[PDB]
DNA sequence: TATCTCGCAA
DNA sequence: AACACTGCGAGATA
C-alpha cells in the first residue's frame, strides 16, 4: 500500500513469514520483517530462526515498529538481548498498553517525541467529516413470531432477510447514483449477502473468491463510471481501502466485531482524504426496528463518540415513498421472500 | 398547568358576579385575559352601550382571527359578559357589576376592598424578612421534594400536600417523593408552583368556613400591592384573616411578628402575577448564582450552585462527589431514565433548561442565541438557538422507552361532495392544519382552522 | 411589550386664551388636562407596568413634568404618585408666568418638545437594553390663530421625522384649535407611521383619546384613524409662498424655487447661475 | 486624554448628488486568512451595510458594482438607484469565490466608460476596496488616469493590510492632487469606520464649477388598490405615485420617471441633503473644575456629571462635552447621540 | 358543526393490529379505527394499553443487551 | 475465562 | 512428468 509509493525498493525488504520463505543473510540492503516471524510461536518453519541468527550476526543500527501492544513484550525483550541493536521505533497507536511491563518498551527504545493527537489529525480534513446514520427501517409481523422461536445463531437469517431492507438499499442506491458518490456496502454473512449481491445487479467480492475476477472489478471501479455500487466482504477491506467513495452503506453486522468494524469503517474515511470543501462522507446502517443487531449496533455508534465522530438518527428519508423500482415493496413479493427465507432457515 | 383561568371559569356565574363586586379583583383578572380581549373590554367599559358584534369582527383584520376567537371563548366561557340575542343580532355587554367595579377602580370607585391597605411606617427591610420568606419557600420546597432534614413544620402545608397529593410520596410512611405531581412541582418553577399550591390550598380549603368571594378578595389583595398598615390588623375578613395567617405560614404571607399588625406584604404575592424577575443568615448575593452545566457534550460543568437547585438537577442526574463550585454529575440517557423511572416527560425540562440553570448559561444562551431570528431568513442555518441536538438525543431516550403514536383534533364528516373536500384539503395544505385526508371517507381528525375559516366565509 | 408613551402637551397661554377665545370661555385647558391626565393612567394600566413621560412647552421655554428631575436634593396608587406629582409640576409650572413671560411671543418651542422626547426615548431605550422597549410619543397642541403657518420651525420637525423612522417610534399628534390642518405635523404623523385628529375645541377628548391614539404600542395590524388625504405637494415657493407643484430647486443651496426665477443668485443662498443654464430653463 | 476633530473646515460645499460605483476585488488574494472567515466573506458583508447606509444618507444618488476576477471586470449591477438590486448582486456574488489576479486597470477603464451618461450637475466617483498587492493590466495605467482626471472622476481606494505605490498616485492624482483618499485600514472596527466615512459626499476644497439647476417634480401618492397597475415595470401593484408632467404611475421610488425622465423625489431625501450641508459645531468638552454648572443633562437627564473630590476621581475629568453657540450641557451619551443620529443641537433649537 | 373528538392513533399498520388486539384484550375501549393507518380511541383507557403494552413488550424482548 | 474467526504454513 | 492436508497460535469474548 505504500512503500512501493515510498521510496522503498521491496527488492532488499525481504518479507519473512516462516512461509514466505524469502532471502535472509543475502539482502543487501533493510529488510521488513514481522512479530511473529521475529519471535512468536508461530516458528513454522526455519526460515524464522535464520532470520534471527542474521539479526544477530548484523548489528542492525535500528528497528522499525508497528502497532507492537499486541504482541507481548516478551519477544520484544527477547529479540531485543539477542540482536544486541543499535536503536529502535516504536510507531505506537494507544497511550496505554499491555506491554507497558516492569522494563518499558520506552525506554528500552527511547523517549516519547510525538503523539497521536487525533484533535489535531481527524478535523484539519482527511476524514472529510463522518456523518455516522442509521436508517430505522421497519418490520414484518410474520417475521418477528419466527424470530423469537429461532435463538442461537440460526435466528439471525430471519433478522437480515427483511423486505423492508431491500427497500431501504434500493432507495439508498438510488440515491447516491443521482448525486454522482460512488458506494462502497459492507457486510457480515456470506450467503445472505450473495443474495443481496446477484438481485442488485452489483459485482461482488466475498469469500475464496479468484484473484482473475477480484481485480477486474477494480479496474471495473477505479476506471469505469458504471461501477459505482460494489459489494465487499471482509476480504476487500481488509486488503485495500478505496480512497473514492464518499457514501458507504452497512447492511450486515455481527455482534462483538462492532469494534472491528469501527476498525474497517475507520480505515476507509482514513484514506478518502483530498481536503475538499464539502467533503461529505456518508454513512448508512440499514437497521430493522426491534431486532437484536440494532442494539449491538448502537455499541458501534458509540465507539464513534469515542473517536468525536457526530451521530445523527434517520427515521425514513422522505423519498423512498416515490420510487417504483423497490423490490419486495408489494406483499406478493413479501411472501416469496418469506418462503425463500423459510428454506434458508430449513437448510441452516 | 391547571390553568387556573380555567378555574376561574370553572365557577358559576352568581359567584363570579359575587367576585366582581371587588374591584381590585375585576382589575387582577383583567391583568390575565389575552391581549385581544383586554382592548375589547377597554373598549366597552365606557361606552353605556351594548355594542353589535359586526363591528367587533370587523375591528380585527386578516391572519389574526384565530385571537378573536380564543378571546371570545374566554370571555363568554367565564361569563365576563352577556351575549344578547335581542333581535336576532348580538347585543355583547359585561357583567355590569363588572363594568362598574372596573370603572370605578379607573376613577376612584369606592372599592374599600383594593383600598384596604394602610400608609404608615413600612419598617419592613428589603432583605429584611424578605430573607425569612425567601427560607421559608425553601424549607418547604426541600421538604416536599425531600432534603437530607426536612423543617417543614407546615401541618396545615403537610396535610394539604398529602390530601392533595402533591407529590408523590408515602405520606402515610412520612414520604415527600416525586410523583407525577412531584415532577410537575420540580418543572414548574416559581409562578407554577406557587399556581398548584394556591389550588391545592384552594381544593383542601373548600369545605366550610369559605366565603369564597373573601377568598379571592384577600388573594388578589395581597397579589396586587402592597397593602402594609392595618392590613392583618382592620383589612380582613374573619375567615379572611384566619386564610391571611395560614397563607403567612405558607410563606405567600411575609406578615411581621407579635401575630398582630398591618398586613406584611411580601415579595411572593408579586410573584404570583408578575411573571418576572425570580430572585428573592443575613448572606445572599447572586443574580445568577445557579450555575448548572449543559452543552453540546451532555456534560455537568458547574461553577454556581445553590444546593435545592441542585439536588432539582441531581433529579435527572448522578451525584457522586460534592465539590467546592462543581458537583459530580453527568446526564446521559442513563440520567434522564432515573426521571423516566418515575415517568417523568422530557417536556417539561426542556424549556426548563431554556430558563432555569441558565444564571449560569447566560453566555450559552447568548452565543447559541446568536439574534439568529432576523438573520434566519438571510442566513437559512440556525445557530443552534435552542440546542436540537440535546432536543435530539432526549427525544430518542423517551422514544426508547414509549414507542407510541397519538393525534388531536376531532373527526369530521359532512362533507357531501368532493369539491369540498379537495378545496378544503388544499387550504388546509395552504395553511398547514391538514394533519390527514382521504377523500374516499370524507373524513379527517385535525384542527377546527379550517371548517371555522369555511364557515365564516360561507354565513358571512 | 411594554411602551414609553411620552406625550408632548404644549400650554400657550396665549393659545389657552385662544381656547377660551375660541368658541366661548366655556372652559379652559383644565379640560384637556384631566382628560389627558385619565389617557396617562389608561395608558400606565393597559401594560405590564411600562413608563410613561411628559414635557410641555410655555412661552419662554420647555420643562419637564412627570420623570420629576431631582428636585429635594388612590387607585394603584402609583396612578397616585405619578398624577399627583405632575399636576403639582404643572401649578408650579403656571406659576411661571407673568409679562416678561408674555414677552418672548416670537417663537414656538414645540419642535424642542418634540426633539428633547426623542432624546429622552433614546435614553431609556439605551440604557434598558434587556427588555427593549417599544416606545412612542404623542403630541398635543392647542391650535391657535395669529400665525397660519410659521415655518421657521420647518426643519427641526422633519429631522425629527427623521430620527424617529431610524429609531422606530410612531408619533401621534392631536391638534385641538381651527380647521386648520398642520401640514407640517400632518406629513410628521403620515410620514412615521402615526395618526392625526383634528378634535374641535371643547369635547371631552377622553373617548377621542382613548379610540384613536392608544393603538401605536406595539400593535400595527389595526387600520389606523387618519384624516383625509394627506398630499405631499410640498413647501410653498420661498420666494413666493404658493404651493408648489413642478418645483424648481436651485442647487447647494436647495431652497424650493418658483417658476419665477430671479435670474441669478437664488433669494436663499448667494449663487449666481449661468445665464446659459437660464436660458436652458427658459426654452420653454 | 482626548481624540476629536479640531475643526471642520469645509462647511460650505459638498457633492449632494453622487454616482458612487463601488468596485469589489473578489481575486486570489482575497482568500487568505487575515479577516474571521476570510478576507473576501467579511468584505462583503461590510460591502452590503454599506450599501444600505449609503443609499440612505444620499438617497438621491446611484449606483453600480464592480467585481475584479480573473483580471477581468465583470459588471454585476448596473448603475441603479434602488438599493434592492445591489444588495441582491452582493447576495448573489457572496456564494461565489474568488479567481483569477486584480486587474485595477480593466476594473477602472469599465468604470470609466460607465459613468459617461452621469450629467454634469451629477457628480461621480469610484471607491476602489483593493485587496491585493499587485495588479494585472493589459494597457499603460497613466494613461488610463490622465483620462479620468480628464474626466473630472475623483477616486478613493481602501486597501488592505500594505500601501501600494500606484493606487497612492490614483488617488492623490484625480482628487485635484490633495492626498487624504487613500485610507488604508489596520483593523476590522477601522474598517467598519472606513465604510461609512466613505458614505459622506466628499469636500476637500472645490474648485469653482459649473453650479447648474436641476429640472424635477415631486409625485402624489394614489388611491385605487384593485386598479394596479404599473407604468416603470409593467405588472399589476395595488397603488403607486404619479408624475406630475409625464402623469404615469411609477412604482415607489425616488427613481427618475420612466416616460418623461425627470426626477422625482418627495422631499426627505432633500432634508437628508440639508443634514450633511451645514452640520453643527463640535460639542467642547467642559473645563473640570472651571465648569460649576448644573448637574444633570440637558436634552435628556443624567445624574453622570461628577463627585466631587475624589483624589483621582474628580481629578479625572467632569461629563460636561457642552455644545458652543447654545452653550448648554449635555452628557456623553446624549452628545454623542446628537453628532451621530439627530443633528438639531436641543438647546441650539430653543430660544 | 360536526366533530368528531377522541384519541386519534395513527401508526404502522403492524402496530395498529397489536394495538387492535391489545384493545380488545382489554374490553375494546377503540371508539373507531378510520383505515389501515389510524385509529379513534377514546383517551380514558389508553394510558393503561400503553402500560399494558409496556408489560408485554419487557415480557417478550425482555432487553438482553449483551 | 470459554469461543469463535482466521490467517497461516505448506 | 506427483507429497501430502489440515493443525495452531494471534485477537478477542460473553
Ligand atoms: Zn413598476
Ligand atoms: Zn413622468
Ligand atoms: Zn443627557
Ligand atoms: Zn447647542
Amino acid at each position: 500500500q505504500f512503500l512501493q509509493w515510498c521510496t522503498l525498493q521491496p527488492e532488499n525488504c525481504a518479507v519473512f513469514t516462516s512461509d514466505n520463505k524469502e532471502m535472509f543473510q543475502t539482502e543487501s540492503g533493510l529488510v521488513v520483517s514481522t512479530y511473529s516471524m521475529v519471535a512468536n510461536t508461530r516458528n513454522r518453519s526455519h526460515d524464522s530462526q535464520k532470520v534471527m541468527d542474521f539479526l544477530t550476526g548484523r548489528e542492525w543500527g535500528f528497528i522499525i515498529l508497528d502497532e507492537v501492544h499486541v504482541v507481548p513484550a516478551a519477544m520484544f525483550r527477547r529479540v531485543v538481548s539477542t540482536i544486541a541493536a543499535h536503536a529502535k521505533l516504536g510507531l505506537t497507536a494507544t497511550l496505554v498498553r499491555e506491554d507497558d511491563k516492569i522494563g518499558d518498551l520506552n525506554f528500552l527504545i527511547g523517549p516519547k517525541l510525538y503523539e497521536a493527537n487525533w484533535m489535531e489529525l481527524s478535523q484539519k480534513g482527511h476524514i472529510a467529516n463522518v456523518q455516522c446514520a442509521e436508517v430505522w427501517c421497519p418490520m414484518t409481523a410474520e417475521f418477528y413470531q419466527e424470530y423469537l422461536r429461532e435463538t442461537a445463531r440460526k435466528r439471525m437469517l430471519l433478522y437480515i432477510m427483511n423486505p423492508t431492507k431491500f427497500q431501504a438499499c434500493q432507495f439508498l442506491i438510488q440515491y447516491h447514483e443521482r448525486r454522482g458518490d460512488k458506494i462502497i456496502v459492507f457486510s457480515d454473512n456470506v450467503y445472505a449477502l450473495q443474495e443481496y449481491a446477484l438481485k442488485m445487479g452489483k459485482p461482488f467480492i466475498y469469500g475464496s473468491t479468484p484473484q482473475q475476477e477480484r481485480m477486474n472489478i477494480l479496474q471495473n471501479f477505479q476506471y469505469n463510471d458504471q461501477i459505482n455500487t460494489i459489494f465487499l466482504s471482509k476480504v476487500g477491506d481488509t486488503s485495500i481501502d478505496l480512497p473514492e467513495a464518499t457514501c458507504l452503506i452497512q447492511i450486515s453486522s455481527h455482534y462483538g466485531s462492532r469494534r472491528q468494524e469501527a476498525q474497517r469503517l475507520g480505515r476507509i474515511l482514513r484514506a478518502k482524504r483530498r481536503n475538499d470543501e464539502g467533503f461529505n462522507a456518508f454513512f448508512y446502517s440499514l437497521v430493522s426496528k426491534d431486532t437484536q443487531e440494532m442494539y449491538y449496533s448502537t455499541k458501534r455508534q458509540a465507539f464513534l463518540v469515542d473517536q468525536g465522530y457526530a451521530f445523527k438518527v434517520i427515521t425514513h428519508l422522505h423519498g423512498m415513498e416515490n420510487i417504483p423500482n423497490l423490490a419486495y415493496a408489494s406483499p406478493r413479493e413479501r411472501r416469496e421472500l418469506l418462503q425463500e427465507v423459510l428454506l434458508k432457515n430449513e437448510e441452516a | 398547568k391547571h390553568s387556573v383561568t380555567q378555574y376561574l371559569e370553572e365557577i358559576p356565574q352568581q359567584v363570579q358576579n359575587r367576585l366582581y363586586t371587588s374591584p381590585a379583583t375585576c382589575l387582577a383578572i383583567y391583568r390575565i385575559l389575552p391581549p385581544l380581549a383586554k382592548f375589547f373590554i377597554m373598549a366597552m367599559v365606557f361606552n353605556e352601550n351594548e355594542v353589535p358584534l359586526l363591528d367587533l369582527d370587523k375591528w380585527v383584520n386578516s391572519n389574526g382571527k384565530l385571537q378573536f376567537q380564543n378571546a371570545i371563548k374566554s370571555m363568554k366561557s367565564l361569563h365576563l359578559l352577556i351575549p344578547n340575542k335581542s333581535s336576532g343580532t348580538l347585543m355583547i355587554n359585561l357583567n355590569p357589576t363588572f363594568k362598574i367595579s372596573l370603572r370605578n377602580a379607573l376613577t376612584g370607585g369606592e372599592v374599600q376592598n383594593s383600598f384596604g391597605v394602610v400608609v404608615e411606617e413600612n419598617v419592613v427591610s428589603l432583605d429584611l424578612l424578605d430573607e425569612y420568606s425567601a427560607n421559608k419557600w425553601e424549607t418547604i420546597l426541600h421538604f416536599m421534594v425531600g432534603t437530607p432534614l426536612a423543617k417543614i413544620p407546615s401541618e396545615k402545608v403537610l396535610n394539604l400536600l398529602k390530601h392533595s397529593k402533591l407529590m408523590e410520596e408515602v405520606n402515610s410512611t412520612g414520604e415527600f417523593k416525586i410523583t407525577n405531581e412531584g415532577f410537575q412541582f420540580l418543572l414548574q418553577e416559581i409562578n407554577s408552583q406557587l399556581w398548584t399550591l394556591l389550588l391545592q390550598y384552594l381544593k383542601m380549603i373548600e369545605t366550610s368556613k369559605m366565603d369564597l368571594v373573601d377568598v379571592l378578595h384577600f388573594i388578589f389583595m395581597l397579589g396586587a400591592l402592597e397593602v402594609g398598615k392595618a392590613y392583618k390588623i382592620d383589612a380582613l375578613s374573619e375567615t379572611q384573616r384566619i386564610m391571611l395567617q395560614d397563607m403567612r405560614d405558607y410563606g405567600l404571607v411575609f406578615q411581621k411578628h407579635s401575630n398582630d399588625s398591618i398586613f406584611y406584604p411580601t415579595k411572593l404575592a408579586l410573584m404570583l402575577t408578575s411573571d418576572t424577575k425570580t430572585i428573592r443568615g443575613l448572606k445572599n448575593q447572586d443574580i445568577p448564582d445557579g450555575s448548572l452545566i449543559v452543552e453540546t457534550n451532555f456534560k455537568i460543568y458547574s461553577y454556581s450552585n445553590s444546593p435545592l437547585q441542585i439536588a432539582v438537577l441531581s433529579l435527572f442526574v448522578h451525584l457522586k462527589a460534592r465539590f467546592v463550585n462543581m458537583v459530580l454529575g453527568q446526564i446521559t440517557r442513563e440520567s434522564i431514565r432515573r426521571a423516566l423511572t418515575n415517568g417523568i416527560t422530557a417536556d417539561q425540562i426542556i424549556a426548563y433548561l431554556e430558563t432555569h440553570a441558565h444564571p449560569q448559561m447566560r453566555r450559552l444562551a447568548e452565543e447559541k442565541l446568536e439574534k439568529k431570528l432576523e438573520l434566519d431568513p438571510n442566513c437559512k442555518e440556525p445557530l443552534q438557538v435552542l440546542p436540537p441536538t440535546v432536543v435530539d438525543q432526549i427525544r430518542l431516550w423517551q422514544l426508547e422507552l414509549d414507542r407510541v403514536i397519538t393525534y388531536e383534533g376531532s373527526l369530521y364528516s359532512d362533507f357531501e361532495t368532493s369539491q369540498e373536500y379537495n378545496l378544503l384539503s388544499k387550504y388546509a395544505q395552504d395553511i398547514g392544519v391538514l394533519l390527514w385526508k382521504d377523500d374516499k371517507k370524507k373524513k379527517f381528525f385535525i384542527s377546527k382552522e379550517g371548517n371555522s375559516q369555511v364557515l365564516d366565509f360561507a354565513k358571512r | 411589550s411594554p411602551s414609553l408613551l411620552t406625550v408632548i402637551i404644549e400650554i400657550a397661554p396665549k393659545l389657552w386664551t385662544t381656547f377660551d377665545e375660541e368658541g366661548n370661555e366655556k372652559g379652559s385647558i383644565i379640560k384637556v388636562l384631566e382628560a389627558l391626565i385619565v389617557f396617562l393612567n389608561a395608558h400606565l394600566a393597559f401594560n405590564s407596568a411600562n413608563k410613561v413621560a411628559v414635557i410641555a412647552a410655555y412661552s419662554q421655554g420647555i420643562k419637564y413634568l412627570y420623570p420629576e428631575s431631582t428636585s429635594a436634593l388612590d387607585m394603584y396608587r402609583r396612578f397616585r404618585n405619578v398624577d399627583e406629582t405632575l399636576v403639582e409640576e404643572i401649578y408650579k409650572l403656571f406659576e411661571l408666568e407673568k409679562k416678561q413671560i408674555e414677552q418672548n411671543s416670537q417663537r414656538s418651542t414645540l419642535a424642542g418638545a418634540m426633539s428633547a422626547g426623542l432624546t429622552y426615548v433614546n435614553r431609556i431605550s439605551k440604557e434598558s437594553v434587556t427588555t427593549s422597549l417599544k416606545s412612542r410619543l404623542l403630541v398635543l397642541t392647542c391650535g391657535s390663530g395669529s400665525s397660519k403657518d410659521e415655518i421657521f420651525q420647518y426643519i427641526p420637525i422633519m429631522n425629527c421625522i427623521f430620527s424617529a423612522t431610524k429609531m422606530k417610534c410612531p408619533i401621534d399628534v392631536v391638534k385641538i384649535g381651527g380647521s386648520k390642518e398642520s401640514t407640517f405635523l400632518q406629513q410628521t404623523t403620515d410620514a412615521t407611521n402615526g395618526v392625526y385628529l383634528h378634535v374641535e375645541s371643547t369635547e371631552g377628548l377622553i373617548q377621542y383619546l382613548a379610540t384613536a391614539m392608544f393603538i401605536d404600542p406595539s400593535l400595527r395590524p389595526i387600520i389606523v384613524k387618519p384624516n383625509h388625504g394627506s398630499v405631499d405637494f410640498r413647501t410653498s415657493c420661498y420666494l413666493t409662498g404658493r404651493v408648489v407643484a413642478v418645483g424648481f430647486i436651485c442647487s447647494v443651496c436647495l431652497c424650493v424655487l418658483s417658476i419665477i426665477p430671479p435670474g441669478n443668485k437664488c433669494p436663499a443662498c448667494d449663487s449666481q447661475f449661468d445665464e446659459h443654464v437660464i436660458a436652458k430653463l427658459k426654452r420653454k | 486624554k482626548k481624540r476629536t476633530a479640531k475643526k471642520n473646515i469645509t462647511p460650505y460645499q459638498r457633492g449632494i448628488i453622487r454616482s458612487l460605483i463601488l468596485t469589489l476585488d473578489c481575486s486570489e488574494a482575497m482568500l487568505e486568512k487575515d479577516l474571521r472567515p476570510n478576507r473576501h466573506a467579511m468584505i462583503i458583508q461590510y460591502a452590503i451595510d454599506f450599501v444600505h447606509e449609503f443609499f440612505d444618507q444620499n438617497p438621491i444618488s446611484q449606483m453600480g458594482i464592480i467585481i475584479m476576477r480573473n483580471g477581468l471586470a465583470q459588471l454585476v449591477s448596473q448603475v441603479s438607484g434602488n438599493p434592492q438590486d445591489h444588495i441582491d448582486a452582493l447576495k448573489s456574488i457572496r456564494k461565489q469565490e474568488p479567481k483569477g489576479n486584480p486587474s485595477l486597470q480593466n476594473a477602472l477603464e469599465m468604470a470609466r466608460g460607465l459613468l459617461l451618461p452621469v450629467p454634469a450637475h451629477c457628480t461621480r466617483e469610484v471607491l476602489i476596496v483593493f485587496g491585493s498587492l499587485s495588479t494585472t493590466d493589459p494597457g499603460d495605467i497613466h494613461q488610463t488616469i490622465d483620462s479620468l482626471v480628464s474626466e473630472k472622476i475623483r477616486v478613493k481606494v481602501l486597501g488592505l493590510s500594505a500601501q501600494v505605490a500606484i493606487c497612492k498616485e490614483l488617488c492623490k492624482a484625480t482628487n485635484y492632487g490633495d492626498e487624504s483618499f487613500y485610507k488604508i485600514l489596520l483593523d476590522e472596527t477601522h474598517l467598519k469606520e472606513l465604510f461609512n466615512e466613505a458614505v459622506t459626499p466628499l469636500p476637500v476644497n472645490k474648485i469653482n464649477k459649473g453650479f447648474t439647476l436641476v429640472k424635477m417634480g415631486f409625485p402624489t401618492r394614489i388611491f385605487e388598490d384593485t386598479p394596479t397597475f404599473c407604468s416603470c415595470h409593467s405588472k399589476l401593484v395595488y397603488g403607486g405615485y404619479f408624475c406630475p408632467n409625464c402623469h404615469s404611475k411609477v412604482c415607489s421610488l425616488p427613481t427618475v420617471c420612466p416616460c418623461c425622465d425627470l426626477m422625482l423625489i418627495l422631499s426627505t431625501h432633500l432634508a437628508r441633503s440639508y443634514h450633511h450641508l451645514m452640520p453643527l459645531k463640535t460639542f467642547a468638552e467642559v473645563p473640570t473644575t472651571e465648569k460649576f454648572r448644573s448637574e444633570d443633562c440637558f436634552s435628556c437627564q443624567s445624574r453622570f456629571p461628577i463627585l466631587k473630590n475624589h483624589k483621582n476621581g474628580k481629578l479625572l475629568t467632569s461629563s460636561r462635552y457642552r455644545c458652543e453657540d447654545c452653550k448648554q450641557e449635555f452628557c456623553v451619551d446624549c452628545d454623542v447621540f446628537i453628532h451621530e443620529i439627530l443633528h438639531n443641537c436641543p438647546g441650539c433649537e430653543s430660544k | 358543526a360536526r366533530a368528531r373528538k377522541g384519541a386519534l392513533v395513527q401508526c404502522d399498520p403492524s402496530i395498529k393490529a397489536l394495538i387492535l388486539q391489545i384493545d380488545a384484550k382489554m374490553s375494546d375501549i377503540v371508539l373507531e379505527e378510520l383505515d389501515d393507518t389510524h385509529l379513534l380511541v377514546n383517551p380514558s383507557k389508553v394510558e393503561f394499553v400503553k402500560h399494558e403494552l409496556n408489560r408485554l413488550l419487557s415480557k417478550n424482548i425482555y432487553n438482553p443487551m449483551d
